[PDB]
């Protein structure tokens, strides 16, 4: 997903995409007049996103699909295999502090 | 040393205070497999069914795709295989990385 | 007319499964995504708890490596029962970590520096003006091994250098 | 391209690394070419153009290597001889070889340190000579050159 | 006497013995410890591998829309409040002023190589004022003037504006608000 910010004007910084920004705003529409003859590039510009956007689109959903199998399976079996780490862990401060507590109950006894 | 001669219960405890202390490391191994595999049960469920939409195109549309010209005629792959000695000359980096591949 | 069947459902195939498994990839991957993040930085954390293992299973295994190092030792074949440094040096290195947590705490050195293996309590009494029974400014009780440090930390919020009203503990009453 | 690697060793720069825009087209390229199955073949030939790349790079340090330019003068007599910084730079494309060649895969692949001996086993023998080469500069006499030699310890 | 060395002989031999035993199970632990973290990580190679395909052009989709509704703004004629917040949601909720008056002051930074320079960007900061001034009045809506809102119109419709900041203009406005009695 990771979409639909607010991101206005996230890096103000206008990207210059196919240097349309550069193009008809920055260089025929320097002092505000233009972007209304720009707003045309700019709407072609949104043709551009539609063209230049269906391009990537077809690159979008295109690398599919095989396998990251074990990625699921072997996030099954490690996570089994990690509950069983986990009661080798609960288990090792179980008797680890069963002998902590034993030999210095044993150790209180010292004292 | 001139009168510290009961050290065994302060430092072998504060050792089993630091054993307390990795009683809390316990609770950073039992956190351990609590947040990471927490993370593996959740993304785990989480995208299973994607690999069962991903399988639903890598099962279904894969080879529905593939036998799309299960009967296809004879001339057309004449002339659009003719388009793609247009287009397979017009180089590679006019065309591009899945264009001309998938093109191939 | 299989091929208008292609247009539908293969455009149902391309479209509808690109849509759909780019919404399954998408949210359901994004998912994986996040906790990717959740598990790679479970992962770094992770590592960390397995430095503790090093840390603390082999640390307190190296304290127990001196422990059956002295039974290792075993040197009777009764005078032989200083088996400890962690009776002295890593007790008063622990407690010369008491001495860092005095250091830290300052909490001698300001000058005194000698003793404080338990710089044993700390506490916060609010003093009184003892004559009229009012209130004094307040006072962090420093109760160390040997030494008194009654130290208004207001507003010396350090505990470096605070208004010690100091003796030593020999002759404190 | 080629270059001195001392100059990234004097400047002490990072190593040259490819990235993306081909390597996506690369693996991509690659397991098209395990539909295609001559992976093997374009694979070997990568074996030719890094190899090569490495002879070029490592070329340039052939020289101040090949000769250990104190022979007898106090007899060893200055540590300073250049196979510090030919076997220096040698490990150091030997790693930049081993991750940026064993980057680009399908993960499991079986040929991935083959590719390695592919590649490295030819600068075993390079290394092989010019082990040789300060191996009989440093011969014949003990203290003639007899202390240095254990730099070449170092390299070794 | 061997009641106390009985401590030391079955509390320090047992203990070191014991120390050492359990310490060095403790030690095969570990072993397990580092085979399954070596284990999911090299598993977690795939959630990388995966992790590539983050296409932003989603970026340049947003962001070339944004260029876009900016040069609707930047026509001096964004009138596309709609009213006045969007109400209820424009975001989620009100933000003529969040994504839009700060590109009006933002896409009036937006400066290409030229692009409509400061001429544009001064009164594209007065949209950004103006709908900073209605921004004023609407996070003043939202909890200095409500001041009975225990729920989130206060909370998560000011807090929706928290991507506006200065919340002790709200603290002013509780001053002028709640305070206002007092």
């Amino acid at each position: 997903v990771k979409h639909e910010p607010a991101l206005g004007q996230n890096d103000v910084f206008d990207l210059d995409p196919l240097s349309f920004d550069k193009w008809v705003p920055f260089l025929r529409r320097a002092l505000d007049k233009n972007q209304l003859d720009p707003v045309i590039d700019e709407l072609e510009n949104s043709i551009e996103d539609n063209f230049q956007g269906l391009e990537l689109q077809l690159l979008q959903d295109s690398q599919m699909n095989d396998k990251l199998e074990t990625s699921i399976d072997e996030i099954a079996n490690i996570q089994g295999m990690v509950q069983d780490t986990l009661s080798s862990e609960i288990s090792k401060f179980q008797i680890r502090l069963s002998e902590s507590a034993n030999e210095l109950i044993v150790k209180k006894q010292m004292y | 040393m001139p009168a510290e001669i009961d050290i065994d219960e302060a430092d072998v405890l504060v050792l089993s205070q630091e054993l307390q202390k990795t009683s809390k490391l316990t609770f950073e191994i039992n956190k351990s497999l609590k947040k990471i595999a927490a993370t593996s049960n959740q993304s785990s469920q989480l995208f299973t069914p994607i690999l069962a939409r991903n399988n639903v195109l890598t099962t279904l549309q894969r080879n529905i795709e593939s036998t799309l010209n299960s009967v296809a005629s004879v001339k057309d792959l004449a002339n659009e295989a003719s388009k793609y000695e247009i287009i397979l000359q017009k180089g590679i980096n006019q065309v591009g990385l899945k264009q001309y591949t998938q093109v191939v | 007319k299989f091929t208008s069947n292609l247009t539908d459902l293969s455009i149902q195939v391309q479209e509808e499964v690109k849509l759909n498994i780019n919404k399954s990839y998408n949210e359901i991957m994004t998912v994986n995504n996040d906790l990717n993040v959740a598990m790679l930085e479970l992962k770094r954390v992770r590592a960390n708890i397995n430095d503790l293992n090093e840390v603390l299973d082999q640390c307190t295994k190296i304290a127990e490596k001196r422990l059956q190092l002295q039974d290792q030792i075993d040197q009777e074949r009764m005078r032989r029962d200083r088996s400890s440094v962690l009776i002295l040096e890593k007790f008063w290195d622990t407690e010369l970590d008491q001495l860092f947590k005095n250091v830290e705490g300052a909490q001698k050195f300001i000058n005194s520096t000698k003793g404080r293996h338990i710089l044993m309590n700390s506490a916060n009494w609010m003093e009184l003006n003892t004559t009229t029974g009012k209130p004094l400014q307040m006072v962090q009780i420093f109760i160390l091994n040997d030494l008194v440090l009654i130290a208004d930390k207001s507003r010396d919020k350090q505990n470096d250098f605070i208004v010690s009203q100091c003796y030593p503990l020999k002759d404190v009453t | 391209k080629p270059f001195d690697p001392q100059i990234n060793i004097t400047k002490k720069m990072p190593f040259p690394y490819y990235e993306d825009q081909q390597l996506g087209a690369l693996s991509w390229i690659l397991d098209y070419f395990h539909g295609n199955s001559e992976g093997s073949i374009i694979q070997d030939i990568l074996v030719g153009e890094r190899s090569k790349l490495i002879l070029k790079c490592m070329a340039f340090l052939e020289p101040f290597a090949k000769e250990i330019s104190t022979a007898k003068n106090a007899p060893y007599e200055k540590g300073s001889s250049g196979m510090n910084s030919y076997t220096e730079a040698l490990l150091g494309f030997i790693a930049n070889e081993k991750s940026l060649v064993d980057d680009l895969y399908s993960q499991y692949t079986e040929s991935k340190p083959h590719v390695l001996s592919q590649i490295l086993s030819p600068l075993i023998s390079a290394y092989a000579k010019l082990f040789g080469a300060n191996l009989k500069i440093v011969r014949s006499n003990l203290e003639n050159f007899g202390f240095f030699s254990f730099e070449l310890v170092e390299s070794i | 006497f061997s009641e106390q060395v009985a401590t030391q002989e079955v509390i320090h031999s047992e203990n070191v013995i014991k120390l050492s035993k359990d310490l060095h199970t403790t030690l095969l632990t570990f072993d397990k410890l580092d085979d399954r973290l070596t284990n999911v990580t090299q598993v977690v190679s795939p959630l990388g591998d995966k992790l590539e395909t983050a296409i932003k052009k989603k970026q340049n989709y947003i962001q070339s829309v944004e260029l876009i509704r900016r040069y609707n703004d930047f026509y001096s004629m964004g009138k596309s409040d709609i009213v006045e917040q969007l109400r209820l949601s424009k975001n989620w909720k009100l933000n003529l002023k969040s994504v839009k008056l700060m590109k009006n002051l933002l896409i009036l930074s937006s400066k290409l190589e030229t692009s409509s320079i400061p001429k544009t960007i001064n009164t594209k900061l007065v949209i950004e004022k103006y709908s900073e001034m209605m921004e004023n009045e609407l996070l003043e809506n939202f909890n200095s003037a409500y001041r009975e809102n225990n729920f989130t119109k206060l909370n998560e419709i000011a807090i929706i504006l928290n991507n506006f900041n200065g919340g002790v203009n709200v603290i002013q406005s509780f001053i002028n608000q709640h305070d206002y009695f007092i």
